[PDB]
């Protein structure tokens, strides 16, 4: 959708100082813990039944990494939000078929650990643009479904 | 007839 | 449904959503070539008990495969509608059977017992509360009766009766009932998935017949059974009235 | 379906929380309006700007509810059932928005308390306003 | 009297549980409809199991099985078995077996009270041993009638009783006690009102704990306000020092310290800035 520049500015800034190798799998393995049904499509990786072994579990951060990257790329060109998805959005509708209102969650899970990280400086205007930022990127990978 | 989905669920 | 199960393939060809007036989804089964069960509660909404058939049947909306919409000739309820909740309408013509649209077979054997497992199809809200935007489904367990009668009230016998219900109002719970457990994963059905049949594929005969509707469908993740009325138990009523 | 695990440590988070209680219900509604503006259609009269006395007491109102329900949770209809019948019928308050005041009520709650959020409580936190918007909802029809 | 067998089942020991009765072969539940201290005494007895402690329902030893045999039981507690006492007769009952009463005795029960990390050996986190294991109790409900029961049994003086925790940690396993309420005449804790045992919402945070003192060892002083009736309010109890929060302090607080130690009454509760000292845990 169109935005402000000051929102999108206040996420790029906010964007560069998120650290990369950790946020992401912490949303993943979040969403796995309070959603725990959603185990069913990562059970690959090991046990995933406590949050230890959740938190543990090298393989689950690995897949959040590429996960946070994907979500970078949506956020990095918002204009053009269907092509860049359109893949992910093959993969995960038509091979897998995950629900698409997860994605949501996970981009609320993720504004949330965001929210945890960033304390007080994540404000309710930050917030409110990173919600718009996490629903036209659910909306885009939720396109082919209709 | 019962029993015969074109493409069941499994 | 608020948890996954994506209905991929279309595996359920009896399913048809049913819209109240006020833009309200609600699920019905298609039990033959002409006919589709209900609940005599899906059947209410938006309507005072006063209301009859004639009033009701007009109101309503039908969708059945995608879009398909199935036009609607008369309604019927059940004569104990407050106690056996159950509606069942009569579509104005015949529905073309393919590989998506398709009637399910009422059954002669009676699978209530703890053990077996079934498939609950549905249409209703999820985990944000939104109505779904696509149909899903959902496998559940079949629970001890007592177990449910225990939980959702207080008593067994009668006279200690209380509501116990989690949720502010009490489910219908007789010998025509029986209640299904919760999903391995306490995944469960909620606004919506009122009348899609509890549907148990027999391995052996290969088909699946439709053993119960859901009647109670506010359970949701907040109680830990949901409770189906046996369709074997208004079988000898339901083929009188397909005569008419 | 709120384990007795779960309800301890909702108990035991939300009592960390104590007086400060009003001032995040009152946040999280302020978000609302500013994250959703269509929850503003219920509430016409209501000043909405930034930290509204109105608002203000509003939250402090829905806040002490809360503890209300959380202080004997083990029957939290009975408790609710007043603000059950007064959301339901007379309000008529759309369903989705429970589930996005809560949500609401756990960013906010999140960034104003970080370390008791350890992943057990965001889930248990989750599911104990479940279970209560449910109860407000769930005489819906 | 030779196929009439009694025992307590899941109780951990033979002195506690769901009452079970061998009849005709057959293990059979007694319902807790009209159910008291009086039933369990008997049983407790005939058991030679000692005194009746506990009875609760059957959400403590889970559901029964099979018939339930005996139902609104009129007992005296003193009769020399519970199938003697008057009854409607066997199998007549209007429970299920989500109503069978179970119970607790003194033998099978092994209660001990202790402190621990006190100042003494009669203040500090206040700990119960039952059936060998010691667990703290929580302080939901813990009021002054509950610490004067305690400091009695440890017969300490109970002038003056404090709850809370002074250098006592936080406990660890088992809250057995929750929601106590005593009238205070009640000569051990566990004689008075509570909640059935092992069931809480309480956390180890929420530990109840205990001070007894003669009122000797307690001390009131302002410290840093230029003046001995100025300044942050510091205690001194059992030789610890602290300060009081002002949350809930108010002017009424304030004119009741300035009046005990003789400084008037309370003006305002201000800054004035100065050399203050530091620090309290
Ligand atoms: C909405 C934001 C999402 C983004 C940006 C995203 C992104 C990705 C990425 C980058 C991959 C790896 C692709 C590769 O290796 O090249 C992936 C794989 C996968 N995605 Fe997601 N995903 C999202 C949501 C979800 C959710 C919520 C689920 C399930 C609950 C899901 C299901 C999967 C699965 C199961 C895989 C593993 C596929 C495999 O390795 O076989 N996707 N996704
Ligand atoms: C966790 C769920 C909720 C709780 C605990 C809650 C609590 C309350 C309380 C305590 C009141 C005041 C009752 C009274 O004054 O008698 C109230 C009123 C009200 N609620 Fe909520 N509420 C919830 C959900 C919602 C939601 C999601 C909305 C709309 C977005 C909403 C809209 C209103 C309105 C319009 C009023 C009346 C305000 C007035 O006119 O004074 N409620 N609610
Ligand atoms: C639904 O019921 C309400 C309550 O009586 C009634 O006023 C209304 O007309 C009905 N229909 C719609 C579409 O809301
Ligand atoms: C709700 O029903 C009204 C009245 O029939 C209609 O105008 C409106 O389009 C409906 N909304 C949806 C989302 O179906
Ligand atoms: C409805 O219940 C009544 C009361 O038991 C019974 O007499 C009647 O036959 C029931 N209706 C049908 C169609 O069986
Ligand atoms: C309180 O602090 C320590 C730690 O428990 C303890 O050893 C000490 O005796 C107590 N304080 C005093 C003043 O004795
Ligand atoms: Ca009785
Ligand atoms: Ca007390």
């Amino acid at each position: 959708v169109h935005l402000t520049p000051e929102e999108k500015s206040a996420v790029t800034a906010l964007w560069g100082k998120v650290n990369v190798d950790e946020v992401g799998g912490e949303a993943l393995g979040r969403l796995l813990v309070v959603y725990p049904w959603t185990q069913r499509f990562f059970e690959s990786f090991g046990d995933l039944s406590t949050p230890d072994a959740v938190m543990g579990n090298p393989k689950v951060k690995a897949h959040g990494k590429k996960v946070l990257g994907a979500f970078s790329d949506g956020l990095a060109h918002l204009d053009n939000l269907k092509g860049t998805f359109a893949t992910l959005s093959e993969l995960h509708c038509d091979k897998l078929h995950v629900d698409p209102e997860n994605f949501r969650l996970l981009g609320n899970v993720l504004v949330c650990v965001l929210a945890h990280h960033f304390g007080k400086e994540f404000t309710p205007p930050v917030q409110a643009a990173y919600q718009k930022v996490v629903a036209g990127v659910a909306n885009a990978l939720a396109h082919k479904y209709h | 007839v019962c029993g015969k989905p074109k493409n069941p669920a499994n | 449904i608020l948890g996954g199960h994506l209905d991929a393939k279309g595996s359920f060809p009896w399913q048809a959503k049913m819209v109240s007036h006020h833009n309200l989804t609600t699920g019905a089964t298609l039990i033959n070539e002409q006919w589709l069960l209900t609940t005599a509660k899906n059947l209410f909404l938006n309507h005072s008990e006063n209301a009859t058939a004639k009033d009701i049947a007009p109101t309503l909306t039908l969708y059945v495969g995608k879009k398909q919409l199935v036009e609607i000739e008369k309604v019927v309820l059940h004569p104990n509608y407050s106690q056996v909740d159950i509606g069942l309408i009569k579509l104005k013509q015949k529905v073309s059977v393919n590989e998506r649209v398709m009637p399910i077979c009422l059954p002669s054997k009676d699978y209530a017992e703890v053990g077996r497992v079934g498939y609950v199809s549905g249409w209703g809200r999820n985990a944000n509360f939104k109505f779904t935007d696509h149909l899903k489904y959902v496998m559940l367990p079949v629970a001890d009766q007592d177990q449910c009668i225990r939980h959702y009230e207080g008593s067994t016998v009668p006279e200690k009766k209380t509501p116990k219900s989690p949720v502010g109002v009490q489910p219908i719970l007789n010998e025509h009932t029986f209640c299904a457990g919760m999903s391995k994963y306490q995944e469960d059905t909620c606004y919506g998935d009122a009348g899609s049949a509890f549907a148990v594929h027999d391995l052996e005969e290969d088909t699946w017949y439709a053993t119960g509707i859901l009647s109670f469908d506010k359970s949701c993740a907040v109680a830990e059974y949901g409770v189906y009325v046996k369709v074997t138990s208004i079988q000898d009523w339901v083929q009188k009235t397909i005569a008419e | 379906v709120l384990s007795p695990a779960d309800k301890t440590n909702v108990k035991a988070a939300w009592g960390k929380v104590g007086a400060h209680a009003g001032e995040y219900g009152a946040e999280a509604l302020e978000r609302m309006f500013l994250s959703f503006p269509t929850t503003k259609t219920y509430f016409p009269h209501f000043d909405l700007s930034h930290g509204s006395a109105q608002v203000k007491g509003h939250g402090k109102k829905v806040a002490d509810a809360l503890t209300n329900a959380v202080a004997h949770v083990d029957d939290m209809p009975n408790a609710l059932s007043a603000l059950s019948d007064l959301h339901a019928h007379k309000l008529r308050v759309d369903p989705v928005n429970f589930k996005l005041l809560s949500h609401c009520l756990l960013v906010t709650l999140a960034a104003h308390l970080p370390a008791e959020f350890t992943p057990a409580v965001h889930a248990s936190l989750d599911k104990f306003l479940a279970s209560v918007s449910t109860v407000l909802t769930s005489k819906y029809r | 009297g030779s196929n009439l067998e009694m025992r307590l089942t899941r109780g951990g020991n033979m002195c506690s549980g769901r009452i079970e009765i061998k009849f005709q072969g057959r293990w059979g539940t007694v319902c807790d409809d009209n159910f008291n201290i009086d039933h369990a005494s008997v049983i407790c007895r005939q058991l030679e199991c000692g005194s009746a402690v506990s009875f609760s329902g059957s959400s403590n030893f889970g559901e029964g099985s099979g018939p339930i045999w005996f139902d609104d039981l009129i007992c005296n507690g003193n009769e020399s078995a519970l199938w003697n006492c008057k009854h409607q007769g066997w199998g007549k009952h209007n429970c299920d077996h989500a109503e069978d009463a179970g119970v607790i005795c003194s033998k099978g029960a092994d209660l001990s009270l202790r402190l621990v990390d006190g100042v003494t050996e009669c203040s500090g986190r206040l700990e119960v041993r039952f059936q060998g294991e010691w667990g703290t109790i929580c302080d939901d409900g813990w009021d002054s009638y509950d610490a004067a029961v305690a400091c009695k049994q440890l017969g300490c003086p109970t002038a003056v009783t404090a709850i809370g925790r002074v250098n006592a940690s936080k406990g660890f396993g088992h809250i057995w006690l929750d929601s106590v309420s005593c009238q205070g005449h009640e000569p051990a804790i566990w004689q008075c009102k509570h909640h059935e045992w092992g069931k809480h919402y309480c956390n180890h945070n929420e530990d109840a704990g205990v001070t007894c003192s003669d009122g000797s060892d307690l001390e009131l002083r302002l410290r840093g306000g230029g003046s001995r009736c100025a300044g942050t309010v510091e205690v001194e109890i059992q030789r610890l020092l602290g300060k009081v929060c002002d949350r809930g302090w108010g002017l009424k607080e304030a004119d009741v310290v300035c009046r005990q130690l003789g400084c008037g009454s309370a003006l305002k509760t201000s800054y004035q800035v100065y050399s203050k000292i530091q620090a309290t845990n």
